[PDB]
């Protein structure tokens, strides 16, 4: 959730 | 004399590829926050004077076909061209919803020998995607490849951070700087200020110490031969 690509 | 000619009917076309949802076979989660990014981008680039079209959840074949057709259009009355890629990524490669495709294969369609109507005109590519798996811990006749510019969200090998609630760092910084100075600054000044903003204003927060207090620095690759203003 709360993270990158 | 040292600037790109902006004396055309239209500024140009801006293609925004917003990949949020991905096939299960790719094993990648939903890119929450990318819609905020895409909308902000659409407004900023519309404000600059672009004719912006947003495509969502595209496949590799779809992205290739898109940029192909765009390369085959008539940009005679266009000052420039712009493409934005919002997706998952690895080094030299970007994700469609089906899988992966090489970025160079996306941008090659607009090469001088392939897109004659954009000859001597700037081709801009903004890529919000990861370029590897490494982390920043921080500390306290004319060439066919000419007139290209790539604005990557991060340096090769490193991650590109994205806040599900606020959007990705690079895109939101870029959008702010474009809101304020998009028309009175040269493109490299803008992207430099974007570098500064992303570098300083951001520090990741996570319960996993592996992703706690981490940093990011964007990357600009310029093959431009003139200065670029959007006015």
């Amino acid at each position: 959730x709360d993270x990158x690509x | 004399t040292y600037q790109y000619n902006m004396n055309f009917e239209k500024l140009g076309k801006c293609i925004i590829i917003n990949n949020k949802n991905f096939d299960k076979v790719t094993g990648m989660g939903v890119r929450n926050g990318t819609d905020k990014d895409a909308e902000a981008l659409f407004k900023c680039f519309r404000s600059l004077g672009f004719d912006v079209i947003v495509y969502n959840d595209c496949s590799c074949a779809k992205m290739q076909d898109l940029l192909k057709k765009a390369s085959e259009e008539d940009h005679t009355n266009a000052a420039c061209f712009a493409c934005i890629l919002l997706s998952h990524g690895e080094e030299n490669v970007i994700y469609g919803k089906d899988g992966v495709t090489p970025i160079k294969d996306l941008t090659a369609h607009f090469r001088g020998d392939r897109c004659k109507t954009l000859l001597e005109k700037p081709k801009l590519f903004f890529i919000q995607a990861c370029r590897g798996t490494e982390l920043d811990d921080g500390i306290q006749k004319i060439p066919v490849e000419a007139d290209f510019l790539f604005a990557y969200s991060t340096v090769p090998g490193y991650y590109s951070w994205r806040s599900p609630g606020r959007g990705s760092w690079f895109v939101q910084a870029l959008c702010s700087i474009l809101e304020e100075h998009g028309k009175d600054l040269e493109i490299m000044q803008i992207l430099t200020r974007v570098n500064d903003r992303v570098a300083r204003h951001f520090e990741s927060q996570s319960d996993d110490p592996h992703f706690h207090e981490k940093k990011q620095i964007p990357c600009v690759v310029s093959m431009l031969t003139k200065e670029l203003y959007f006015s």
